[PDB]
């Protein structure tokens, strides 16, 4: 372990100067990249043009050794780091590393069986931090895809009648359904009212808002069971923005597969919706839209409204 | 109102570093009415680094804040609201000011200390950019002094910008290009020249290369003929002298009227990049002539307006006009004949035209195909309606193309009828600057939309005998003259019924 | 096998017009047991000298949501792939001629997304007999009595296609007129689109039924 | 037309091989009034030769290695610009040296100034070479001096590189001659002609017609001498980039608009600019390797590759190639382009082979149910010419199809081929056109589309992992199941 900053004067007349990566990696799998540290929880420093700063790091603890770490954070340029287990604050290890480190990175589809976790992580955005996370990325399509259809003048009229909107989801973790519902509620000048629960097959859950003109606001999420989920969890299949009204122009439906045109019964089901259809968007890869959180860096305004109303939301759940 | 809520705010774009403008002539009161406010309205929305000093440039040097009074003063006559004046406190601390003199070559060792000082002030990046706005005849001296100093050096943190015009003639182009050549690299010149970054332009590519009907029907095999066309309803203002040396063949024929040209008959590219489509221009450009050089009468017409009516109210000829010299010489409608020679448009001939004071303001691409073999469904009015497909890059933005169709009725007739599309009714969003478009790539650097320097010296070759021809002089009364509010003279529509074709009535 | 060129299938209970309507084996004259199809997809395959390996797809039914008749012609994609597109989804030119609800032509083709990359988006033009020829009313019985009684017999057959019609149709008949097997017959509500297996006929090869 | 006279500079020279490339040729054109009568050379290196010593030589020289010397006055006639000025390589002294010898010459022979420099060096010192004759400042005027570079332009991507970025930093992108390649005045001229003066050829070119194409081009003598030089090498850097990468780009090349050398260079280097392999991450459907073993040739046995003298009992360079290229543009998409080479294989030949489409529906029996589809046959090697194979008919009372072709060769309208290719080489390197000639923009392109077999094979392994085919088959039969995978069969030849 003493040999890691004693070893760097044999590499210093031996390169990549850029900024520094970290990565934590539980799996136990294999056990401008300037500094890559592939903890994996010794010291196998050996840097070879990709200088690897590798430690082994097999025992677990290793907060102590984190200090010099810290101090081998490299600070020349605003560096990131990848935290990609969980989320939490017992283990001391985060504090340091959220004030040591520019940037941090996460990934909303990994984490465990506890689905309030999500809001411990939720509230330290309110706190100033700098959180990117990437599950919002893939949402890039489906908000660019809403907007399309109320885009020409004459459904100018119609966007101030929405009132009954249902996404449905793969079954398990809902992170990605709920970060959607709060992107059209705070653009609506929507807050939230009560939250239930109704557990089952389905897992349909339930939201309340209020309005401007305090029209009653519904809302549900459905956890359809597909069975052949494509290497990641809790994708949208489907969303349908209706109309409560009796003299509503018309709803809009987003069909995305064979099975997710499941709603073309009932009363105006297929009729008083207009049905349209998308090829396929689900189960990214994690490699491409890294890349290009990495290249872009600040303070995004979108993101931190849309995590505002999830907070509220989730403290009213225990309650509710 | 308020189009699509849903469409606050999702775009992701930045440039990259802070630079220093270094505005030359910053006399003349053309740099505080034209580049100053469209900047500072840029950083109204937050558009630029925090921090964009500029550096006036002139002969005759006022103090620091008597610089910023006149820059204030174009501001009001073009204001488009102030909000909190806080805001302009910073910006008039932000720019600065320096003076010297234009042709000393130590002049610029006072001017080179003063934005290095400025750099240690900020030490933002250390950027330079140079947007000389003088006279065309300050363009050398202008330049060779640049690299005496050699204060231009970094490939990447230097960029200059030169200021229309270019030139006169071949012999003129060619003169200024050795000068800059010597001492610049390619990428580092721009040329902004057109004002042609109007959104429907770079359009005209991304509709004839992304679907797989379009192409098939575009070559030699179908098309007749093409009609380019450019008209506007606005007269020769008190600034004759300008105009008065340039000739409408030389204004708006050679830098504006040919790049419409040069996107409708050139290759597909291999794949979108800086150089992988500019690239193409140049080689379709240098298989191109008029069509006859013996006899010139053939393949151009000059004229020049006169008195008439344009709006129920009089209107006096073009040798009235509080400047111009009685009895001169310089057209204002030209037209031309062009060809192009290789293996996809053997034989197509392009007609081209202009002018001022005509009817209404317009611009159309249009395009016509040949007529059936067989005449079966000969039906009535001599079915003397081949179809078309026409563009529009003007008022009432879209594309319409025309075909037959049956007309109701128990014996067979054939009707005219057409499908158009347009812009305004199916995306609801209103038109944007585009000089505004320009200036900001000028920071992050494309030079897509900027001519490349080989490419200027073609445009100014296709036209030589046309220009040379007709600035000899010649009788006074021997000039076709036309009414103002009328489309042609009466010579120009006899070059087009020779061949058996009609203008287009538009 | 007769499994990948010929689907057929009952209407049963469900809901139309914002009212219940009974399934077809509970109407009058029907017996509780009838096999008689009341949906038909089908795959021809012309083989002449310009329509070589094209197929063609036709589909009538019953109780179906809206009456609409269509014809619609895919063309194929570009070559070669250079521009991306504004949402991660790309489509083929599609042109159109209804037939039943509004006489017309339309087509699809792709434009530019105004901004400031390079982007495209689906768009599409359009044309209607109704707002520029004008509104017709007339009788098709009207003019069949009117032809026969002059005679210009141009819309009547020649029995050559008779036959030829009765040939190329024959083997799915054939095998359609079976023994009963009361529960081998698909059903769909009354108000979807088609069975699932005419879905599952359209989609082995990648294609999609037109959701109208 | 011929070129006005000058004087050369043969940098290392008196070496080996340089007497019998060059004395012949430049006797046989001066002798044939190629050249004008003041024409001189002038030797190099640093060994202590003699004037008396260099006619002698060059006597023996012409004697023993070509036609003789002819008649003894025109030896005498000739025997005037033959001089030495011994120095260095690196020796700035006797670059300066050098140059007052130049300028006494040009002073008292009145060669008017024009010079063209030959550089024949071992082709590990072209960096210090070009950068001391950089140093004095040898070439500023334009049309002043012409300096040639021998094979090879280096070996990988990063010293090509290198070599242009020292080359680019000392003489304009007008001087330098790569020469290199071996295709003359003949072939290339033919097929352009061929192909861009007939109004049928032409629109059958594109992808909706063809389906395949092949080129091969083999050898049947051995390693013969060389053993070092072939050691380093081996037939990737010998014959795949240099010849087989030019019947690839003019076969695939779109239409210029001119003649000179710029639109065909430029339209070359638009066409390479756009291929690649076809399976990058997996190099077993794009690739296989080989090695001759012993066997039977002209009923006489002939050894392996591992018997020659110099070549170690372990080595595993390879000596035949097989790729599967393809192209990426409007016209090209989706039709393979496979390619060939090798040694030892028997009825040396290259060829050309285009094979189109079938018909849309088939309504004729075939005698063997097979139905040949139709082929262009264009030839290089003996016997040029062109061949095309069609259907006809059986004679009798039925309907079947039998495959016939018709034939043109070259060698029965003509046959008075034109002089030695170095001849015409020189000649051009003298008047000054660069068509025949490579640019840096299609070296660099070849060598980035090689590359990653390169790489890869290049890497050790296995000694007894390289497949083996005997001298006089074909292949071996791992090329043969890269074929068949598809089912186009290789061409039978």
């Amino acid at each position: 372990l003493e040999a890691i900053e004693s070893e760097l004067a044999q590499i210093w007349q031996t390169r990549a100067t850029t900024f520094s990566f970290l990565v934590y990696e539980p799996d136990r799998v294999q056990s401008n990249p300037c500094r890559i540290i592939t903890l994996c929880p010794q010291a196998q420093l050996s840097a070879y043009c990709c200088e690897y700063i590798t430690l082994r790091g097999t025992s677990d603890a290793l907060e102590r050794i984190g200090g010099v770490i810290t101090e081998l954070m490299l600070p020349t340029l605003p560096k990131y780091v990848w935290w990609k287990a969980s989320p939490e604050a017992e283990y001391g290890l985060f504090q340091r590393l959220l004030s040591h480190a520019d940037m941090i990175i996460v990934d909303s589809s990994i984490f465990n069986n506890p689905e309030q976790d999500l809001l411990q992580l939720a509230q330290l955005v309110n706190k100033p931090e700098a959180i990117a996370d990437l599950n919002w990325s893939r949402l890039a399509p489906w908000q660019e895809l809403t907007a399309e259809a109320f885009d020409p003048p004459e459904r100018r009229s119609a966007v101030g009648e929405i009132d009954q909107i249902s996404i449905d989801y793969e079954k398990g973790n809902h992170a990605q359904a709920l970060m959607y519902l709060g992107w059209v509620a705070s653009r609506l000048q929507w807050t939230p009212v009560s939250y239930s629960y109704q557990p089952g097959v389905y897992e349909i859950h339930k939201i309340q808002f209020c309005a401007p003109n305090q029209r009653p606001i519904e809302a549900e999420l459905a956890g359809l069971p597909l069975a052949d989920t494509g290497q990641v969890l809790g994708d949208l299949i489907s969303l349908k923005l209706g109309s409560t009204n009796t003299q509503a122009q018309c709803g809009t439906v987003l069909c995305s597969g064979t099975v997710g045109c499941m709603r073309m019964e009932a009363g105006g089901g297929a009729q008083n919706y207009r049905v349209q259809q998308v090829t396929a968007l689900d189960d990214q890869n994690t490699e491409q839209l890294l890349g290009r959180q990495l290249q872009r860096w600040g303070r995004d305004a979108l993101y931190d409204e849309s995590m505002a109303i999830v907070l509220a939301i989730l403290q009213l759940s225990q309650a509710g | 109102l308020l189009e699509n809520p849903f469409r606050t705010g999702l775009r992701q774009e930045r440039t990259p570093e802070p630079l220093i403008l270094t505005i030359f002539g910053a006399s003349g009161d053309l740099t505080q009415r034209k580049l100053v406010p469209a900047i500072y309205q840029m950083k109204r929305e937050r558009r630029l680094p925090p921090e964009l000093t500029v550096v006036g440039f002139a002969r005759r040097d006022w103090s620091h804040d008597h610089f910023r009074e006149q820059m204030r003063k174009g501001i009001e006559e073009f204001s488009t609201g102030i909000g909190s004046e806080d805001l302009w406190n910073e910006f008039a601390q932000g720019l600065f000011y320096c003076s010297g003199n234009m042709d000393d070559p130590e002049s610029y060792l006072k001017l080179k200390n003063f934005l290095g000082e400025l750099d240690e002030k900020r030490n933002t990046r250390g950027n330079r950019v140079f947007y000389l706005a003088v006279s065309p005849n300050f363009f050398p001296p202008g330049i060779k002094q640049l690299g005496a100093a050699g204060m231009l050096s970094d490939p990447v943190k230097s960029r200059i910008v030169i200021e229309k015009p270019f030139g006169r003639d071949l012999s003129s182009a060619q003169s200024l290009n050795r000068v800059v050549q010597s001492v610049c690299k390619e990428n580092q010149v721009y040329r902004i020249d057109h004002y042609l970054g109007k959104e429907t332009v770079q359009n005209l590519m991304v509709f004839r290369f992304a679907n797989a009907i379009f192409e098939p029907l575009w070559n030699r095999q179908f098309v007749d003929h093409v009609q380019i066309t450019v008209a506007e309803t606005v007269g020769v203002e008190e600034r004759a002298g300008y105009y008065e040396s340039a000739g409408a063949l030389r204004d708006m024929v050679q830098n504006h009227l040919m790049q419409l040209f040069c996107l409708t008959a050139m290759d597909p590219p291999n794949a979108i990049d800086a150089d992988s489509i500019r690239n193409e221009k140049v080689k379709v450009l240098q298989a191109t002539r008029l069509a006859d050089i013996n006899n010139l009468e053939n393949a151009g017409i000059r004229g020049q307006y006169k008195a008439g009516w344009m709006g129920g109210k009089p209107v006096p000829g073009y040798r009235e006009e509080p400047g111009v010299d009685p009895s001169s010489t310089t057209p204002t409608f030209a037209a031309l004949k062009l060809m192009v020679d290789n293996w996809r448009w053997q034989g197509v001939p392009f007609y081209l035209r202009t002018g001022k004071r005509m009817p209404k303001k317009v611009s159309e691409i249009a395009i016509q195909f040949r007529q059936v073999p067989l005449l079966i469904f000969q039906s009535v009015a001599h079915q003397a309606n081949p179809n078309v497909l026409s563009l529009r890059i003007q008022p009432n933005e879209g594309i319409s193309l025309r075909f037959e169709a049956k007309m109701p009725g128990s014996e067979l007739r054939t009707r005219t009828v057409d499908m158009d599309f347009s812009y305004g009714s199916s995306f609801g969003v209103a038109a944007a600057d585009a000089y505004h478009r320009l200036l900001l790539d000028c920071m992050l650097g494309d030079q897509t939309l900027f001519t490349r320097a080989d490419e200027v010296e073609e445009a100014w070759r296709v036209v030589t005998p046309v220009l040379s021809a007709w600035d000899a002089p010649s009788d006074p009364l021997s000039m076709p003259l036309y009414e103002a509010g009328t489309w042609e003279p009466a010579e120009a529509e006899w070059l087009i019924n020779k061949d058996g074709r009609r203008w287009r009535r538009l």
